[PDB]
RNA sequence: CGUCAAAGCACUUUGCAAAAGCUAACGUAUCUGUUUCUUGCCUUUUACCAGAAACAGCCGUUUGUAAGGUGUGCUAAUUUGACUGUAUAGUUUUUGUAAUCU
C-alpha cells in the first residue's frame, strides 16, 4: 500500500459508485479507502460545482486517477589565480632520467 | 602591505609543538661539464 | 484514521451530507462516531426532486452516508503520523 | 567557573607517539617509576 | 611563465647573433645553481623507485660483470629455489639449544 | 626555492638516479660559521653517506664543491 | 579571443593527482577529480570559484561524467563502483556494483545510458536506475577506455590487446575490429558527428578512425607522434574540438599537444610539471582544458 | 609463442601498475601498517645499558638525553597519575618511551568507574578502620626509605619476587555475588557488555 | 603478565608448556644482561630474534599441531605471552616469515620504504645480502 | 516484533574541524601564569599576602569526519534510518439487493 501513499497532494479524479466523477486535490486516504479532497469540483450529468473539502465514503469510490503533478550544497577548496606557462628546456618523460 | 607585514608577522611568530611535515620531492637535474669529462646523464633527485 | 479525525474535527460545525438516497442535510454537526454515526441540528433536507424540508435532532447511521462537504478552513488540520498501535492520530513524543 | 572554550583537540603524547624515535611497550608501574627516577637523575647530574 | 599561447612553429627561437667564442665550455650550459640546471618534476614513488632500482642492477651487473640471467614469472620461483637450496633449514620452535634448534629468518648460509 | 646543493658529478655517483635527505640549520658552515643545511645521499652501495660540509653561500664565493672541496673548474 | 577575464588562468587545488576534467556540455561549468577521492566543480566564467565538492567516493576518481541535463555526476571509482552525483545539490543518488577491480573509463548517451570498463576484463551496461547492468561483455584482457556512439548502438572498447573493438549491442556480432595500434590505448573519443574515433595508445602514436558502416578499407585516416607516454602507465586522454577540426592530446613530457586533424601540428604549449593527464576543449569558444598529475590544470585560450 | 606470451607480460605490468596505484591497503604505492608496541625487554636493555651514561658508546645522544629535562615534569605527572590503588598488588601500564631512554611517559589516563570507585574505597575505608584497630603496634616506615648513597634498586631482582597481597574485603560469597569477580580488577569490566570496549 | 600464586589458575594446557616459556624467560635475561660488541642498535637485535622466536612458538602450537585449546591460546595472547599483532601478519599471504613489525612500517624508514630483509633474494644483488639493521633478519621473503 | 531502504559490522589507532542562542554542569572535577588596580607583611629585588577586572596556559571531555589496524563476514553478520504495520465473506466500508426499464 505504499504507492497509495504517493497520491497525496496530487489532483485525483475518482468515479464513484452513483457515477459522478470528483476532481480535487488528495489531502489524505484511509484503510477503508475514505479519501479527503481539497477544492472538489463535481462532475455530474458536465456540470461544475464548487464543493470545497469534501470526505468521501469507501463504498462510494469506485476507481481513482491522477492529472497533476505534485505542487511545489556548501563550498570548495580550490582558489583560482591568473598565471603563465613557463618553458622547461627538457624533453624527456618524467620517468626518464 | 598586508600580504608582506603577514608573511612577516608569521615568520617572527612561529619562533615548541612538534613539526610534522614530511613529503617526498623530485627534482630533475642538469650536470654541466664540470671537469670536461663528458657531461653527464640528466639525473633525477628524491 | 485521518478522514474520521478530519470528521471529528468538523463537530460544531454546519456540514453538509448526502446520504444513499440522495438527499442532502444542511445543519449543525454535534457528535460523530469512528462508524460517522452522526448526530445533527437544525437539518434543512434537500430530497432528491428538490422538496425543501426541515428536520431538527437526526441521528444519520454512518453506513449509509456518501460524503460530507467540511468547511473550507479545516484545509489546514494537520495530519498526525499513526503508529500501529494508536487507534487516534494525536502528537506523538515517545519512539514512534 | 569559565565555561570552556572551544577548540581543537591537541595532545603532547600523541604528537610523540607519531615520531619515529619514540616507541611503546606495556611495562609494571614500579619499573616505570625506577625508571623515570633513574632518568631525571641522570638529567639533573648531565647538568651539573 | 610565457603569457601568450601560440603556435609551434614559430617555436624555434633563435637567439640571432655572431655567436660570441670567448666563452669556454663551464657558461655554455645554462644553469641556476653552480653545478647545474635544477627544476621541479612530479614523479609518483612507484615509477622513481622500480626505475632505479633497474639503474642500481645494471651498475652492478656492468661492475661485476655476472649478467646472465632471464625475467619471467615461473622463472621468478626458479631463481628463488637454488638460493633456497643453498640455504640451511630452519630449525623447529620449542627447541632451543642446538640440535635442531628454532633459527627462522635469521638462518645464515 | 632553497632548491638543490651544489655537488659535483664525482661524489654524486654514477647512478643517474638518487635518493638524499636535508635536514634545514642542521650545522655550521665550516668557513662562514653560519646556519645551514645539510643534505646526505650514498654515493654507491658500500660506501658510508656523504654530506655537504659548506653552506650555499660557501661553494659560490669559491667555485666548488660542497662536498669534497675541489673546485668545479679545474 | 574569448570572455575569459585572463588568457591563461593557472587553477589551483585539489590534495593529489588529478586524473580526469571535463567541461558541462552547456560550456559554463567543468568538473575535476583526481587520487584525492573528491570532485570539484568549477566557473568557466566569472570568479571561476568553486560552489561544490563531491565526497563521498571511497577512491580515486578515475574518471567521470557530465550528463546532458548537466545536473546529476557519473563518477567511476577505482573501488569498484560508480557513483551518481546531483550537482545541485551534491548528495549520493544511487552507486551501480558490479565490476571485480578498478574501472577505468565511463561514458554517457544521448537518451540515461551509462558504459564502463575495468581491470575484471569486462564492460559493463548500465541504466541510470536499474542499479545493475544490463549487458555485459567479457573480455580476455582488462579493457582501459570507451567511447559510446551518441546514436546508440556502437560501443567501443580498447584494452590490452592493441586492437579497437567494435560491439553492437543488439547484434551481439563482433566480427569488425579497428586494427592497427601495436600497445594499451589509453583513451577513445568520438566525434561531435559521431564519424570519426580519435584513439591514444601507449605506443606513442595517436591515430583517428572513421566510424562509419561502410569504408574503403584502411580506416585509418591519418597519424599522429609527438605526444609520448612516460613509464608509469597513466592513462593519457585525447579530445575533440566543438567543430570537430583540431584533436588534442596529452602527454607525459608535460606537453599538451593540439593539431588540425589534417595531420600538421599546430599547439606544443608547454606549462605543467608533470604528466599532463587529459585534455579537453570547450563546447563554445576556442578555450582548452589541461590536466596534469602536478595537483593543477589549466585553462586556455 | 609470440603473441599470448607478448600480451601476458604486457598485462602483467600494466595490472602491476595498476595495483602500484590504487592498491587495496596501499596509500602512496606503500602498504599502511599502523605503529606497534615493542616488546618490554627492549626498554629494560635499553636503561640497563645507558646506565649512568658514563659511558664514551652513547656520547652521541647526550644532547637528546639532557634536552629531556624540558618534558621531565609532564612524565612525573603521568606517573603520579597513575599509581596502583591500595587494594592491587601491581599495575600495568601502557608506556611511551625515548629510544635512547632519554625519558619515559606513562601514555595512559587512569579511567574509573564512578560507583565503582566509590565502593572500592569506601572498603578501604572500613579495612584500614579494623587494620588500625586491630594490630596494636604499627610500625610506620621510615622516610626515606633508601639510604642517602644508595644505588638505585635493580629492576631485575625486582621482578623475581612473588608481590605479597594488598587491601582486600573479603567479600561474601552470596551476599556479594554480583560483584565478586570483578571488584578489584583495574579495568574491572573491559571484556563484559557492561563496558564500551577497552 | 606476571602471575602471583593466589591468580587465577591458566587453562588446562598451560603446565604442558610453563618450563619452556620459562626457558623463553630466562634466555631474555641473559640477553638483557649481556652487554657489548655491536653498535647502538645491533646490540638490541636478539631482544626480538627471542621475541620472535617464543610467539612463534605459541603460534605453532595452535595453528599448525593443535597442541593447544582455543581457550589457552586466547589467554596467551591476553597475557603478553605472545604478540597478537605479528602473528596477525603471520596469517596472512607474503608474512609468513615476517621477522618484525618494524621491518614492515615504512614510516620508520628514511625513504619511506620497507626494510631490506622484506624483498625476495631472487631480485637482490649478490653484495646487498646482508643482514638487517632493525633485528639482524637474514630474509622475511616468504619465497625464500 | 514486521515490511522497506543503504551501510559490511564490532572493537580500536591517528589526522582534520567544531562544541551556550532560547540562562546554561563541554569538566556534578579543578590548578597555574601575565597585565592593570586595591591590599597585607614589609630595609631593597625575587619569592610572597588576598580580593577585583581583562586576558591567556595546562590537565581533561564530547561530536562530526578522513585514512588505517585487529577479529570476524561477504556461499551473510550487524548496525543506522524510515514506515498511513496485522487479522476478518455472516449488519458500520473490500467477497455485492442484484439485474430488469426509464
Ligand atoms: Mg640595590
Ligand atoms: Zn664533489
Ligand atoms: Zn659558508
Ligand atoms: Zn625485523
Ligand atoms: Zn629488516
Ligand atoms: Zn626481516
Amino acid at each position: 500500500t505504499t504507492k497509495m501513499v504517493s497520491l497525496l497532494n496530487h489532483s485525483l479524479n475518482v468515479t464513484t459508485k452513483d457515477g459522478r466523477t470528483f476532481v480535487g486535490q488528495l489531502l489524505a486516504f484511509d484503510g477503508f479507502m475514505n479519501l479527503v479532497l481539497s477544492d472538489c469540483q463535481e462532475y455530474r450529468h458536465e456540470e461544475k460545482r464548487m464543493l470545497g473539502l469534501v470526505i468521501l465514503r469507501g463504498e462510494f469510490i469506485v476507481s481513482l486517477s491522477v492529472q497533476g503533478p505534485p505542487p511545489m550544497l556548501l563550498s570548495g577548496p580550490g582558489v583560482a589565480r591568473p598565471a603563465g606557462r613557463g618553458i622547461p628546456l627538457g624533453q624527456a618523460p618524467v620517468g626518464l632520467a | 602591505t598586508k600580504l608582506a607585514l603577514q608573511k612577516i608577522l608569521s615568520k617572527q611568530i612561529a619562533q615548541a609543538v612538534v613539526q610534522q611535515r614530511d613529503d617526498p620531492v623530485y627534482i630533475r637535474y642538469t650536470p654541466s661539464n664540470q671537469m670536461g669529462q663528458a657531461l653527464s646523464k640528466q639525473r633525477i633527485i628524491k | 484514521s485521518l478522514c474520521i479525525k478530519l470528521l471529528h474535527e468538523t463537530q460544531g460545525h454546519i456540514v453538509t451530507m448526502e446520504l444513499e438516497n440522495g438527499s442532502t442535510y444542511r445543519g449543525k454537526l454535534i457528535e460523530a462516531e469512528d462508524n460517522m454515526n452522526c448526530q445533527m441540528r437544525d437539518i434543512s433536507v434537500t430530497a432528491r426532486d428538490g422538496r425543501v424540508s426541515h428536520l431538527d435532532q437526526v441521528y444519520i447511521r454512518g453506513s449509509h452516508i456518501r460524503f460530507l462537504i467540511v468547511p473550507d478552513m479545516l484545509r489546514n488540520a494537520p495530519m498526525f503520523k499513526v503508529g500501529p498501535g494508536r487507534s487516534v492520530p494525536l502528537p506523538t513524543r515517545g519512539r514512534r | 567557573m569559565a565555561h570552556p572554550k572551544s577548540h581543537t583537540n591537541r595532545s603532547l603524547l600523541r604528537q610523540l607517539k607519531n615520531t619515529k624515535f619514540f616507541q611503546s611497550t606495556s611495562i609494571d608501574w614500579v619499573e616505570a617509576g625506577l625508571q623515570v627516577c633513574r632518568q631525571g637523575y641522570n638529567m639533573l647530574q648531565l647538568l651539573i | 611563465e610565457l603569457a601568450r599561447n601560440v603556435p609551434v612553429n614559430e617555436m624555434v627561437q633563435p637567439a640571432l647573433g655572431p655567436a660570441n667564442p670567448f666563452v669556454t665550455k663551464e657558461q655554455d650550459s645554462i644553469k641556476n645553481s653552480i653545478t647545474g640546471y635544477a627544476e621541479r618534476e612530479y614523479v609518483p614513488n612507484f615509477v622513481f623507485n622500480q626505475e632505479y632500482y633497474a639503474n642500481t642492477h645494471a651498475i652492478y651487473g656492468k661492475r661485476n660483470f655476472d649478467d646472465n640471467e632471464a625475467t619471467t614469472s615461473t622463472d621468478l620461483k626458479r631463481k628463488s629455489q637454488k638460493i633456497k637450496e643453498r640455504r640451511e633449514d630452519p630449525g623447529d620452535p620449542s627447541i632451543l639449544e642446538g640440535d635442531g634448534a628454532y633459527k627462522g629468518p635469521w638462518a645464515g648460509y | 626555492d632553497v632548491e638543490f646543493p651544489s655537488i659535483c658529478e664525482r661524489c654524486l655517483g654514477d647512478n643517474s638516479y638518487v635518493r638524499m635527505t636535508k635536514e634545514p640549520l642542521g650545522q655550521e658552515c665550516k668557513i662562514c660559521s653560519k646556519p645551514c643545511t645539510i643534505f646526505r645521499w650514498i654515493k654507491e652501495r658500500g660506501q658510508k653517506p656523504g654530506k655537504t660540509q659548506i653552506c650555499v653561500g660557501c661553494a659560490r664565493y669559491k667555485n666548488c664543491c660542497q662536498s669534497c672541496m675541489l673546485d668545479l673548474q679545474f | 579571443t574569448s570572455d575569459l577575464n585572463v588568457p591563461n588562468l593557472q587553477m589551483f587545488g585539489h590534495t593529489a593527482e588529478v586524473l580526469v576534467a571535463r567541461f558541462d556540455p552547456s560550456g559554463s561549468y567543468f568538473a575535476s577529480g583526481g587520487m584525492d577521492r573528491q570532485i570539484l566543480l568549477w566557473n568557466v566564467f566569472g570568479d571561476v570559484k568553486n560552489y561544490g565538492v563531491l565526497n563521498g567516493c571511497k577512491g580515486a576518481i578515475t574518471d567521470l561524467q557530465w550528463s546532458r541535463d548537466s545536473r546529476v555526476v557519473y563518477c567511476s571509482s577505482s573501488d569498484t563502483h560508480l557513483m551518481s552525483w546531483d550537482a545541485v545539490s551534491g548528495q549520493k543518488i544511487r552507486k551501480h556494483k558490479g565490476h571485480a577491480g578498478v574501472v577505468n573509463a565511463l561514458d554517457v548517451l544521448k537518451v540515461e545510458l551509462l558504459t564502463s570498463v575495468s581491470d575484471d576484463c569486462t564492460m559493463k551496461v548500465w541504466d541510470s536506475r536499474s542499479k545493475d547492468c544490463i549487458k555485459t561483455i567479457e573480455e580476455k584482457y582488462p579493457l582501459t577506455a570507451v567511447a559510446i556512439a551518441q546514436q546508440g548502438t556502437q560501443v567501443f572498447i580498447g584494452g590490452i590487446d592493441g586492437a579497437i573493438k567494435i560491439w553492437d549491442l543488439r547484434n551481439n556480432h563482433c566480427s569488425h575490429v579497428l586494427k592497427g595500434h601495436k600497445d594499451i590505448i589509453t583513451s577513445l573519443a568520438i566525434s561531435k558527428d559521431g564519424s570519426s574515433l580519435l584513439s591514444n595508445s601507449m605506443d606513442n602514436t595517436v591515430r583517428i578512425f572513421d566510424v562509419k558502416p561502410f569504408a574503403s578499407a584502411q580506416r585509418q585516416l591519418q597519424i599522429f607522434e609527438g605526444a609520448i607516454h612516460g613509464q608509469e602507465h597513466n592513462l593519457l586522454g585525447v579530445a575533440w574540438s566543438r567543430n570537430s577540426r583540431f584533436v588534442g592530446a596529452g602527454s607525459s613530457d608535460k606537453n599538451v599537444y593540439v593539431w588540425s586533424a589534417t595531420g600538421d601540428l599546430r599547439y606544443v604549449l608547454p606549462g605543467h610539471e608533470g604528466s599532463v593527464n587529459h585534455v579537453d576543449f570547450h563546447p563554445h569558444q576556442d578555450i582548452i582544458l589541461s590536466c596534469s598529475s602536478d595537483r593543477t590544470i589549466f585553462l586556455g585560450e | 609463442g609470440n603473441l599470448e606470451k607478448q600480451l601476458n607480460e604486457r598485462a602483467r605490468k600494466w595490472r602491476a601498475s595498476q595495483k602500484s596505484k590504487f592498491g587495496v591497503k596501499r596509500k602512496q604505492g606503500y602498504v599502511q601498517t599502523e605503529k606497534a608496541d615493542l616488546p618490554p625487554e627492549h626498554l629494560r636493555k635499553i636503561m640497563k645499558d645507558r646506565g649512568d651514561m658514563s659511558s664514551r658508546k652513547f656520547r652521541a645522544d647526550k644532547r637528546s638525553y639532557l634536552g629531556a629535562l624540558k618534558y621531565l615534569p609532564h612524565a612525573v605527572l603521568k606517573l603520579l597519575e597513575n599509581m596502583p590503588m591500595p587494594w592491587e598488588e601491581y599495575r600495568e601500564v601502557k608506556v611511551l618511551y625515548h629510544v635512547t631512554g632519554a625519558i619515559t611517559f606513562v601514555n595512559e589516563s587512569p579511567r574509573v568507574i564512578e560507583p565503582h570507585f566509590i565502593a572500592q574505597w569506601g572498603t578501604m575505608w572500613m579495612m584500614m578502620r579494623r587494620e588500625k584497630r586491630d594490630r596494636k603496634n604499627f610500625k610506620r616506615l621510615r622516610f626515606p626509605p633508601f639510604d642517602d648513597e644508595e644505588p638505585p634498586f635493580s629492576i631485575d631482582q625486582l621482578l623475581d619476587l612473588e608481590p605479597l597481597e594488598a587491601i582486600r574485603m573479603d567479600l561474601d560469597e552470596e551476599d556479594d555475588a554480583p560483584v565478586m569477580d570483578w571488584f578489584y580488577e583495574n579495568k574491572a569490566l573491559e571484556d563484559t557488555p557492561h563496558v564500551n570496549g577497552p | 603478565r606476571l602471575r602471583t600464586s593466589r591468580t587465577k589458575r591458566p587453562p588446562d594446557g598451560f603446565d604442558e608448556i610453563e618450563p619452556t616459556l620459562i626457558e623463553f624467560q630466562d634466555r631474555m635475561r641473559q640477553i638483557e644482561n649481556t652487554m657489548g660488541k655491536g653498535t647502538k642498535t645491533e646490540m638490541l637485535a636478539p631482544i626480538f630474534q627471542l621475541h620472535h622466536q617464543r610467539s612463534r612458538y605459541i603460534y605453532d602450537l595452535y595453528y599448525k599441531r593443535e597442541a593447544i585449546s582455543t581457550e589457552l591460546y586466547n589467554w596467551l595472547l591476553k597475557q603478553n605471552y605472545a604478540d597478537g599483532n605479528l602473528i596477525a601478519k603471520w596469517k596472512k599471504p607474503g608474512y609468513e616469515k615476517l621477522c618484525c613489525l618494524r621491518c614492515i612500517q615504512t614510516a620508520e624508514s628514511k625513504f619511506g620504504s620497507t626494510c631490506i630483509c622484506r624483498v625476495p633474494k631472487s631480485k637482490l644483488d649478490k653484495d646487498q645480502r646482508v643482514r638487517c639493521t632493525h633485528c639482524g633478519c637474514n630474509g622475511c621473503a616468504s619465497c625464500d
